[PDB]
């Protein structure tokens, strides 16, 4: 059968603009839309249908096959909220993900929303009008899809929920994410246990990255310039730690000296440092994770493949932050590294929160639209917003523990 | 001419109505005119006829060509459909064939069934000194295009399926298609399509009444093998208008795409102060040896060829100026497939190796569009220049496959802040301050070599100071200089190599900066004790 469902009141179906593709994705798109035309999990649709959602092609990694991709976004956004989170695998030794869109497949849409998943296949220099389609069975992607598919989940894991009390299994879009804390041996047979199990019908380690402290420089002999960065950082520091003091330090820099003068430490001064120190060795107290509010990731470069981020609700209050050193390939392109960037901190997020954090990417739009989907392997589209960074921030976070 | 393709179904906009405005009293002469014309409509396959039901009025006036009607109203009401049209196809991305032909189909909206639960609320009236309603997809209603494409789309798909070496692309009211057939072989399935699309109600040309090639395009002559840019020349003028200059500089920028080595800078000049559209402007000596050396150019049009899969894209560009670039793309060597130059201005900062990114970018999605592939870029940078650039900028930036080619002016860095402090440099503490209400304010500079200097400013702002002080501190300076400052916002500014600004001031800055030897730029903490920025 097929449950009704509806958008939110007032709202109407999304009518986003299909960005261009490249032939080799296109080809594999058209490819992928007539089999599953056949197989009747979409349908050609006519002029009078008006809406649109972007759709794109990604290869999945360890995978030369064309894997077809949908950005619901938009939709999601406007389908009503359906009123159907595991602290466990937050601290599970080892967690691993499990791709379940084949399971949506199966189940059919309300032939009335049927309309608003109208989306479309562009064609080269425009030469021929595009192919439109909408679903007849839950797309992938859809908010909507992992909600109504929430009850025969269920059951369908239950076996294994019993079977295996002592594992953990959180489900999130088109993602099944499961985490024990047996060896990788006893593990991935449970896993790969587990995914017979589902094909029946038809690494990660949270345990590693939580919120790291801010070193700071420890050298011989301190410059002017070199007491005055000191200073710089602290300063803003103390946003975070009112009790960070800087006055011991800035009394050395009084007069005009030039900066590459070195002066000696006041025993005052080096007190000061030693409290700061001090300090700056645990997270600042007070930091809750809020669930009424929403979840934010900051991400600066920092030059070199190195890339650092912050994820937080509310500024100065970080709830967990890192760094990401690029990965072997990336030998010279920036869009690469931040997508991968970015799909981290997402999954993690995922893990820790269940729940996607909204972006603010050091890059221009321009940019990371004409090649985001390059490099993207991933059922989900956080949100995201372009931004300048602040040249502070980073000199500050460059400083986190190597 | 009616065609047995099932209707699409229409809806009015939800919560509203079929149309209700008046019809104007006309002419005895138009009255008797649309009487007889309407006449024939109806027994055909347009027109239906009714009465006090479904009383949607909708004008009908009458013109003659040197029937009609008007729905706007209609429209209004009338639902949304799909975009038809999301863009055009450009030459550049066709590929030769060995004969084309285009069908036009005329009327062929009054060819398509209209839904009959819609015809409803298509309604006339024809005053004598008699009313009707639609069957058919009417000239002027918002679905007749979309709804005729997509009908006309299936209408193709066999055909496009079975002779799949045949292509046919759908414009308006026409069809163009192309292939690789010796002559007869072409004419005769261009019949068999011509046929089908008869065994369809929508009717089209003999091949003796049909359009020849070359073919006009987006201002190109179009051959089978062959594109030429439509020649173009300007026309000679005896008085020379505000509008006319407008629209000359208009047509003059589209074709320094393909010609470039136009220019404008002087017409432009032209228009500074006009009065109005109307204004007759006198033209200055240098703006009429524009205007000829202009033409000379416009003269010998652009020859070019289409697009083979086989061979590879290659897009090169060159820099014309600051911040206007020309770019060419092709496969065999001054075998254009497509010429172009963009010319932006910016904000607080900006450089040539961004912006010559920012083209690159722009090349890349225009390129997808034509070609659903990026072309192998040859760009004026050298491969070190752009490592050391990117690497160390803050924002994320790449460049597809690129390869450096020597064609000069090459674009460079104009410059580099030192990473760390210049030993036995002077080092100058600035500082700026102005009274924001009122713009007066003072910036100035001390070194360790107890070296002073301060200004009064009589109109500024905050930044304007700060970045003032920074000027100044460069100004009597040295090769070799070191500058703290506590400017959150000049920081930024500077430390982006920024090579090209709108405040004077900035690039003030930037020249000095470019003639340092050595600079290096250091950020503190605004008003706490900090030396220098204490005194
Ligand atoms: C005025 C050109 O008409 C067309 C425009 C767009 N598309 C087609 C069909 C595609 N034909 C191809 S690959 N190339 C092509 C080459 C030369 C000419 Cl004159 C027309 N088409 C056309 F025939």
């Amino acid at each position: 059968e097929t449950v009704p469902v509806k958008l939110k009141p007032g709202m109407d179906g999304p009518k986003v603009k299909q960005w261009p593709l490249t032939e080799e994705k296109i080809k594999a798109l058209v490819e992928i839309c007539t089999e599953m035309e056949k197989e009747g999990k979409i349908s050609k649709i006519g002029p009078e249908n008006p809406y649109n959602t972007p759709v794109f092609a990604i290869k999945k990694k360890d995978s030369t096959k064309w894997r077809k991709l949908v950005d619901f976004r938009e939709l999601n956004k406007r389908t009503q909220d359906f009123w159907e989170h595991p602290a466990g695998l937050k601290k599970k030794k080892s967690v691993t993900v499990l791709d379940v869109g084949d399971a949506y497949f199966s189940v059919p849409l309300d032939e009335d929303f049927r309309k608003y998943t109208a989306f479309t296949i562009p064609s080269i220099n425009n030469e021929t009008p595009g192919i439109r389609y909408q679903y007849n069975v839950l797309p992938q992607g859809w908010k909507g899809s992992p909600a109504i598919f929430q009850s025969s989940m269920t059951k369908i894991l239950e076996p294994f929920r019993k079977q295996n009390p002592d594992i953990v299994i959180c489900q999130y879009m088109d993602d099944l994410y499961v985490g024990s804390d047996l060896e990788i041996g006893q593990h991935r047979t449970k896993i790969e246990e587990l995914r017979q199990h589902l094909l029946r019908w038809g690494e990660l380690h949270p345990d590693k990255w939580t919120v790291q402290p801010i070193v700071l420089p420890e050298k011989d002999s301190w410059t002017v310039n070199d007491i005055q960065k000191l200073v710089g950082k602290l300063n803003w520091a103390s946003q975070i730690y009112p009790g960070i003091k800087v006055r011991q330090l800035c009394k050395l820099l009084r007069g005009t000296k030039a900066l590459t003068e070195v002066i000696p430490l006041t025993e005052e001064a080096e007190l000061e440092l030693a409290e700061n120190r001090e300090i700056l060795k645990e997270p600042v107290h007070g930091v809750y994770y809020d669930p009424s509010k929403d979840l934010i990731a900051e991400i600066q470069k920092q030059g070199q493949g190195q890339w650092t981020y912050q994820i937080y609700q509310e500024p100065f209050k970080n709830l967990k932050t890192g760094k990401y050193a690029r990965m072997r390939g990336a030998h010279t392109n920036d869009v690469k590294q931040l997508t991968e960037a970015v799909q981290k901190i997402t999954t993690e997020s995922i893990v820790i929160w269940g729940k996607t954090p909204k972006f603010k990417l050091p890059i221009q739009k321009e940019t990371w639209e004409t090649w985001w989907t390059e490099y993207w392997q991933a059922t989900w589209i956080p949100e995201w917003e372009f931004v300048n960074t602040p040249p502070l921030v980073k000199l500050w976070y460059q400083l986190e523990k190597e | 001419p009616i065609s047995p393709i099932e209707t699409v179904p229409v809806k009015l906009k939800p919560g509203m109505d079929g149309p209700k405005v008046k019809q104007w009293p006309l002419t005895e002469e138009k009255i008797k005119a649309l009487v007889e014309i309407c006449t024939e409509m109806e027994k055909e396959g347009k027109i239906s006829k009714i009465g006090p039901e479904n009383p949607y009025n909708t004008p009908v006036f009458a013109i003659k060509k040197k029937k009609l009607v008007d729905f706007r109203e209609l429209n209004k009401r009338t639902q949304d459909f799909w975009e038809v049209q999301l863009g055009i196809p450009h030459p550049a991305g066709l590929k030769k064939k060995k004969s084309v032909t285009v069908l036009d189909v005329g009327d062929a909206y009054f060819s398509v069934p209209l839904d009959e639960d819609f015809r409803k609320y298509t309604a006339f009236t024809i005053p004598s000194i008699i009313r009707y309603q639609y069957n058919v997809l009417p000239q002027g209603w918002k679905g007749s295009p979309a709804i005729f494409q997509s009908s006309m789309t299936k209408i193709l798909e066999p055909f496009r399926k079975q002779n799949p070496d045949i292509v046919i692309c759908q414009y308006m009211d026409d069809l163009y298609v192309g292939s690789d057939l010796e002559i007869g072989q072409h004419r005769t399935k261009i019949e068999e399509l011509r046929q089908h699309l008869l065994r369809w109600g929508l009717t089209t040309p003999d091949k003796k009444h049909q359009k020849e090639p070359p073919f006009l395009w987006m201002g190109y002559e179009l051959h089978p093998d062959k594109w030429t840019v439509q020649p173009i020349v300007l026309p000679e003028k005896d008085s020379w208008t505000v509008n006319d200059i407008q629209k000359l500089v208009g047509k003059l920028n589209w074709a320094s795409q393909i010609y470039p080595g136009i220019k404008v800078r002087q017409l432009c000049k032209l228009l500074r102060g006009t009065k109005a559209l109307t204004e007759v402007i006198p033209l200055t000596e240098e703006a009429e040896l524009e205007l000829a050396e202009n033409r000379e150019i416009l003269k010998e049009p652009v020859h070019g060829v289409y697009y083979d899969p086989s061979k590879d894209l290659i897009a090169e560009i060159q820099k014309q100026g600051q911040g206007q670039w020309t770019y060419q793309i092709y496969q065999e060597p001054f075998k254009n497939l497509k010429t172009g130059k963009y010319a932006r201005m910016r904000g607080a900062h900006t450089n040539d190796v961004k912006q010559l990114t920012e083209a690159v970018q722009k090349i890349t999605t225009e390129s997808i569009v034509i070609w659903g592939k990026t072309p192998k870029f040859k760009l004026p940078i050298q491969k070190e220049t752009w490592e050391t650039w990117w690497t160390e900028y803050w924002q994320a930036t790449w460049i597809p496959e690129w390869e450096f080619v020597n064609t000069p002016p090459l674009v460079k860095l104009w410059y580099q802040l030192e990473k760390e402090p210049i030993v036995g440099a002077e080092t100058f503490y600035v500082d700026g301050a102005a009274n924001r209400e009122t713009k007066l304010g003072k910036a100035g500079y001390v070194t360790n070599r107890g070296r002073q200097k301060v200004v009064t400013l009589t109109d500024t702002t905050n930044q304007k100071t700060e970045l003032q002080a920074i000027y100044l501190a460069l100004q009597d300076s040295g090769l070799e200089v070191n500058i703290v400052t506590d400017s959150q916002y000049a920081l930024g500014i500077i430390q982006a190599q920024p090579d090209q600004s709108e405040s004077e001031l900035v690039n003030q800055i930037i020249e000095q900066l470019i003639k340092k030897e050595k600079v290096y730029l250091a950020w503190v903490p605004a008003h706490k004790g900090i030396g220098g920025n204490e005194q």
